[PDB]
């Protein structure tokens, strides 16, 4: 079968500016008249969508932005001016030969510019402490780049475990990150303290952000 | 319009089968090929095999021609791809898309999640987080749901019924030290307007079959005993 190849794996893009991705099949896709490579762009959380349709034909109702390129073995994807929406998986796929196959996928990331995040903290609902758990919750929102720490304090006391971090993927209308910290505790040792702080640090802050709520 | 509809997603016990479904609506469907598609997240698709609806005709992958057997339903304009005898492999998102001729893939379902496991399924518990105007970061209010103890993956979480989808963080599940996922969805809103807006968060498991909206409001007290 036909293996086709997509480079780079990861294309990081500032702001309005273009990207080029490559896919490339491992012989020819191509007849003497037409081209028989399409391609797809994978927004998180959805099926593939089709771009573009024998190399160069834009599908109806894509962005005019969009274009491809290409015969024989050697395929390009062009994004003319990269915008928000545009963060993606972009898949290549060949209809030459049985079976189809698709290429590895090329992500896009957008290189925005640097937000400090917002943050909030949210004690536990009512209805929660009623079955005997405690989440605490501390949202980071609305920042670039992704890297930060988190860490919370019960008393003034860093805590050493009870707590997981997920990480959204960058935001589809602005290409920032927000981020969720819980602590998770019993309700017997939840209401052993007084104090729930989160202390975040982030490169687009001077000094550490503290929330912080008395139970 | 047309559309692609998928079942949902489902536990499948190890040596178990799984039947998919796909129904099609806003076109003739015996006027284009059905095709299967296998995606492990973030990995190249893989094409399963096709169906012509007009008569029942498939064709396979030789990667899949003892894993997976396609048919239709006319009248209920529905395909069907079964996978048999499940293993941990076979743990992926399945789509199904439609062909007019064998070369591109124009329209796509939703995707249907199998995860291969003999863990039972577990609907989530749903908590409110809760906005205040005293809680503000720029004049901004956070509110949220929290959508806890679930299995398998995934849950999926809406806003006033999709009406409200700026600002929304619906964050990847976290496993937790108890095999089961947790989540939250989270929205940034106006602190002035918490008391004439509604926000409901509509949670969706669809392997448990659990359905829960939440009315997220600012908490109402002085006395402490």
């Amino acid at each position: 079968d036909i293996v086709l190849t997509q480079s780079p794996a990861t294309l990081s893009v500032s702001p309005g500016e273009r990207a080029t991705i490559s896919c490339r099949a491992s012989q020819r896709v191509s007849s003497s008249t037409y081209s028989y490579m399409h391609w797809y762009q994978q927004k998180p959380g959805q099926p593939p969508k089709l771009l573009i349709k024998y190399a160069s034909n834009l599908e109806s109702g894509v962005p005019a932005r969009f274009s491809g390129s290409g015969s024989g073995t050697d395929f390009t994807l062009t994004i003319s001016s990269v915008e928000p929406e545009d963060f993606a998986t972009y898949y290549c796929q060949h209809s030459w030969e049985x079976p189809p196959t698709f290429g590895g996928g090329t992500k896009l990331e957008i290189k925005r510019t640097v937000a400090a995040p917002s943050v909030f903290i949210f004690p536990p609902s009512d209805e929660q402490l009623k079955s005997g758990t405690a989440s605490v919750v501390c949202l980071l929102n609305n920042f670039y780049p992704r890297e930060a720490k988190v860490q919370w304090k019960v008393d003034n006391a860093l805590q050493s475990g009870n707590s997981q971090e997920s990480v959204t993927e960058q935001d589809s209308k602005d290409s920032t990150y927000s981020l969720s910290s819980t602590l998770t505790l019993s309700k017997a040792d939840y209401e052993k303290h007084k104090v729930y702080a989160c202390e975040v640090t982030h490169q687009g802050l001077s000094s550490p952000v503290t929330k912080s709520f008395n139970r | 319009q047309v559309q692609l509809v998928q079942s949902g997603a489902e536990v499948v016990k190890p040596g178990a089968s799984v039947k998919l479904s796909c129904k099609a609506s806003g076109y003739i469907f015996t006027s284009y090929y059905m095709y299967w598609v296998k995606q492990a997240p973030g990995q190249g698709l893989e094409w399963i095999g096709e169906i012509n609806p007009s008569n029942g005709d498939t064709n396979f992958n030789e990667k899949f021609k003892s894993k997976a057997t396609l048919t239709v339903d006319k009248s209920a304009s529905t395909a069907y791809m079964e996978l048999s005898s499940l293993r941990s492999e076979d743990t992926a998102v399945y789509y199904c898309t439609r062909s007019d001729g064998r070369n591109d893939m124009d329209s796509w379902g939703q995707g249907t999640l199998v995860t291969v496991s003999s863990a039972s399924t577990k609907g989530p518990s749903v908590f409110p987080l809760a906005p205040s105007s005293k809680s503000t970061s720029g004049g901004t209010a956070a509110l949220g749901c929290l959508v806890k103890d679930y299995f398998p993956e995934p849950v999926t979480v809406s806003w006033n019924s999709g009406a409200l989808t700026s600002g929304v963080h619906t964050f990847p599940a976290v496993l937790q030290s108890s095999g089961l996922y947790s989540l939250s969805s989270v929205v940034t809103v106006p602190s002035s307007s918490l008391g004439t807006q509604t926000y409901i968060c509509n949670v969706n498991h669809k392997p448990s079959n659990t359905k829960v909206d939440k009315k997220v409001e600012p908490k109402s007290d002085k006395t402490h005993t």
